[PDB]
RNA sequence: GCGUUCCCGAUGCCGAUGAAGGCCGACCCGCGAGGGCGGCUGGAGGUAAGGGAAGUGCGAAUGCCGGCAUGAGUAACGAUAA
RNA sequence: GGUGAAAAGAACCCCGGGAGGGGAGUGAAAUAGAGCCUGAAACCGUGGGCUUACAAGCAGUCACGGCCCCAAGGGGUUGUGG
């Protein structure tokens, strides 16, 4: 059994968040939180936050039991970019694109033999 | 928009290869004698403060 | 009536791309880089199908040589001996006799230097 | 034993009981047996004896299931302004089961 | 590209944009653009040799007849143009409906009657024509019509 | 249909001492041996020739004049240096190379060729402190 | 020759026991263009034999419209009055 | 431009400031959940199989060999040789 979360349209850029999601892929939820807690990155906030939601769901909706659970897989996917103008010299006008993320965490439970 | 400019779209491969160093390092962390907590070495942290430590508050 | 591209093109493309599966960059991903790669591949195979016929000739001839030079003499002498003896046999291919059952080959050698003695 | 038959303009080492393809033979029925040209002995206790196109009476008997098969390849020719695919070659095959030396 | 709603202003300098050379956006490389050899309204009719028309109509009936599918009726007990009636009539006429019939008469009423039937293609005698003849399996005409036909050709 | 191919074979060492020989006429043989062109298993994609040890280089004879006649360009340094060293000298100082260069030269260009050259063991003999199988070919 | 759109064929025929379209296929047919057959998706259309008619087949036109890449986590974030 | 036959447009609970999501519920169907039918391709990701740090390239092709899913054969991969 697994439990998942997904934040959609987060509005940080994938490349940027992926970086921290890579940090927690496959750790105990404990380790996960600790790591995010002291990871110096905007993405920390977001990822952690959806970690938490995943955990909740797990325990609360899938009688899953905190102590036992880790990050089975995680991953961020690109959402639709917000395209803004950015004016340049000689009146050129480029389009900057603030990108947008879909973060996904899915926890499982670990052992017991 | 001017003088030097790249002559070829750079392959996924070569893009990714460049990024073989971009991976993040997990924060470095430790016990804290008073809390079962985790804090960076050589820092006070929001509980534990210290033995003769300054901090939030403690009784 | 209008007849828009509709389906057609996508399909003709997938066809080519199916063929280009396995190739490197967009050579396997680009419905045209693929087609470029494919032309070459076609020619190479045609060229190479003819090549194969020779690649093996050579193996064999080297096979034979090492083995009959092993009883002391040229592939060339050996072959002439055979010709002179009459032996549609061998077919450079079937001097694998050189390897499995040497006794056979050995005799063949004698025959070869027989018609040369 | 052994034996080096010649057929399809190619020669093969045929063994006590096997086969591969040889090329369409006028052996119209599958339920048949042709014997093909012998060409070198075999070496066992039955012999070890070769000869000048082995026209030594001895034949190899082979029966054969079969059907003019096919396969694939695809022969594309290309230049520059010239392409030709108009060859899917498959190639009539003839399967066999060799019976005795 | 002329019939099109746009302007004719030429969109770019033509010479140092560093874009492709272009005129107005009507030109058919454009999407916005106008159609190239599009269809226009046209008249597909042509005068097929009167004689051939005659030959054909003859040839057509002929055929249907050499098959045993031509029938000249006379008895139309069907009246006031009532489908029930034509039906019953077509019954003891042989026309059961397993065969498409081109009923040709001048009888306005027999038209009305046989009209709405899916397996019947009703037609006045001056309407006799090969397409209809061939469309249908069986051919049924009142001598009335068979005369005007015999009179479209003698 | 047939085929030919060999299953992994145990390599066979060999010891030769062309102490008196013309390098290159010697070397030519040493190569044929390196790639297994003498064995009738020969298979070109696979690398299965003798191992080949050679005591007594120095010694190797050489035809006409190659006193500062035969010159080993061989070394392009990198910036302005095409170091060239005459045959006498090689022998005079690390002479095992004379036969090495020779053999490497008549070996095929690929990874495999690169590999076979490793299988060659040349010592300014006699004595190839190194053998636990030496079987002298001539 | 193949295939696309449309008409006759059609008051027909195929179709929720699944149309078109999409994704697979190492199978069958065809020299090939293609055509089949099977699985998955899809959820309402499709349309033989044989003919008829065309807005009928794209890789290139510094083509056109759109989407998304590369450069790149790079230059930069607009007065050095803090 | 287009959810669905019908808003039946998701009460309520859970994490979250919210957005978002997880359950619950409606629905024949919810990867029909609201710029929602179908949902191709470029492009971005996650997992897996084979592969790779002495090697020289229009990137393929031909032959052999090794490993990985079915068995006188196929499929995927690619080490070396041409
Ligand atoms: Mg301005
Ligand atoms: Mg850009
Ligand atoms: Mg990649
Ligand atoms: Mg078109
Ligand atoms: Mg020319
Ligand atoms: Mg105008
Ligand atoms: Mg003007
Ligand atoms: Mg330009
Ligand atoms: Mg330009
Ligand atoms: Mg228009
Ligand atoms: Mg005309
Ligand atoms: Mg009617
Ligand atoms: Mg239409
Ligand atoms: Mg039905
Ligand atoms: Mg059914
Ligand atoms: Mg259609
Ligand atoms: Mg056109
Ligand atoms: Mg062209
Ligand atoms: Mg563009
Ligand atoms: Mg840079
Ligand atoms: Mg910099
Ligand atoms: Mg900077
Ligand atoms: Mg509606
Ligand atoms: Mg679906
Ligand atoms: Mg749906
Ligand atoms: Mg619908
Ligand atoms: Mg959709
Ligand atoms: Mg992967
Ligand atoms: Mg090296
Ligand atoms: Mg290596
Ligand atoms: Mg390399
Ligand atoms: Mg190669």
């Amino acid at each position: 059994m697994e439990a998942k979360a997904i934040a959609r349209y987060v509005r940080i850029s994938p490349r940027k968040v992926r970086l921290v999601v890579d940090l927690i892929r496959g750790k105990s939820l404990e380790e996960a939180r600790n790591i995010l807690r002291y990871t110096n990155k905007r993405g920390a906030y977001f990822v952690a936050k959806v970690l938490e939601s995943a955990a909740a769901n797990a325990v609360n909706n899938h009688d899953m039991l905190e102590d036992r659970l880790y990050v089975k897989a995680a991953y961020v996917d690109e959402g639709p970019a917000l395209k803004r103008v950015l004016p340049r010299a000689r009146g050129r006008a480029d389009i900057i694109k603030k990108r947008t993320s879909h973060i996904t965490v899915i926890l499982g439970e670990k052992h017991g033999k | 928009a001017k003088h030097p400019v790249p002559k070829k779209k750079t392959s996924k491969a070569r893009r990714d290869a460049r990024r073989s160093h971009h991976a993040l390092t997990p924060p470095t962390l430790v016990p804290c004698p008073e809390c079962k907590a985790m804090k960076p070495p050589h820092t006070v942290c929001p509980e534990c403060g210290y033995y003769a430590g300054r901090k939030v508050l403690e009784v | 009536p209008r007849a828009k591209t509709g389906v057609v093109r996508r399909r003709k493309h997938k066809k080519i791309l199916k063929l280009a599966k396995g190739y490197w960059g967009l050579r396997s991903k680009s419905f045209r880089k693929a087609r470029e790669t494919l032309f070459a591949a076609g020619n190479y195979a045609y060229a190479h199908r003819k090549r194969r016929k020779r690649d093996f000739r050579r193996l064999w001839i080297v096979r034979i040589n090492a083995a009959c030079r092993q009883h002391g003499l040229n592939y060339s002498t050996f072959i002439h001996g055979l010709k002179k003896a009459g032996i549609e046999v061998d077919r450079k291919n079937l001097a694998d006799l050189a390897v499995r059952e040497p006794q056979v080959f050995a005799e063949l050698v004698e025959r070869a230097k027989a018609a040369q003695g | 034993m052994f034996a080096i038959v010649k057929t399809g303009g190619k020669q093969y080492r045929v063994e006590p009981g096997l086969k591969l393809r040889v090329e369409k033979l006028d052996a119209e029925p599958g339920a048949t047996v042709e014997l093909p040209v012998l060409l070198l002995g075999g070496e066992k206790t039955v012999v070890g004896t070769p000869v000048v196109e082995g026209a030594s009476v001895v034949a190899e008997v082979l029966g054969h299931g079969r059907g003019k098969k096919i396969l694939v390849s695809k022969f594309k020719a290309k230049v520059q302004y010239r392409r030709k695919k108009g060859h899917r070659q498959p190639y009539t095959e003839l399967l066999i089961k060799e019976i005795r030396g | 590209r002329g019939e099109v709603a746009y302007s004719g202003r030429k969109i770019w300098p033509q010479k140092h944009t560093g874009r492709a050379r272009h005129g107005d956006i009507g030109a058919p490389i454009f999407v916005g653009g106008g159609v190239v050899f599009g269809p226009k309204p046209r008249d597909y009719s042509y005068t097929l040799p009167k004689k051939v028309r005659k030959k054909g109509l003859a040839m057509a009936v002929a055929d249907r007849a050499r098959e045993g599918k031509l029938l000249l009726v006379e008895a139309f007990a069907g009246v006031n143009g009532k489908t029930k009636e034509f039906l019953a009539w077509a019954k003891e006429a042989g026309l059961d409906g397993s065969e498409s019939v081109l009923l040709v008469t001048g009888n306005e009423l027999v038209r009305r009657a046989a009209r709405n039937l899916p397996w019947v293609v009703t037609l006045a005698p001056e309407g006799l024509n090969v397409y209809d003849i061939v469309r249908t399996e069986r051919l049924v005409m009142d001598l009335d019509a068979w005369e005007v036909f015999q009179n479209r050709i003698g | 249909m047939k085929t030919y191919v060999p299953k992994q074979v145990e390599p066979r060492w060999v010891l030769i001492d062309a102490e008196g020989k013309t390098l290159g006429r010697l070397a030519t043989k040493i190569a044929t041996l390196l790639r297994g062109k003498h064995r009738p298993d020969w298979t070109p994609n696979v690398a299965m020739g003798d191992f080949v040890v050679v005591v007594n280089a120095d010694k190797i004879r050489v035809t006409g004049k190659k006193l500062e006649q035969k010159i080993y360009t061989r070394y392009s340094g990198y910036p302005g240096g095409l170091k060239k060293i005459p045959l006498e000298k090689m022998l005079a100082t690390h002479p095992e190379r004379v036969l090495e260069h020779a053999v490497k030269g008549m070996l095929p260009k690929g990874p495999l060729g690169r590999r076979l050259f490793k299988r060659l063991k040349v010592y300014a003999g006699p004595d190839h402190p190194h053998q636990a199988q030496r079987p002298e070919k001539l």
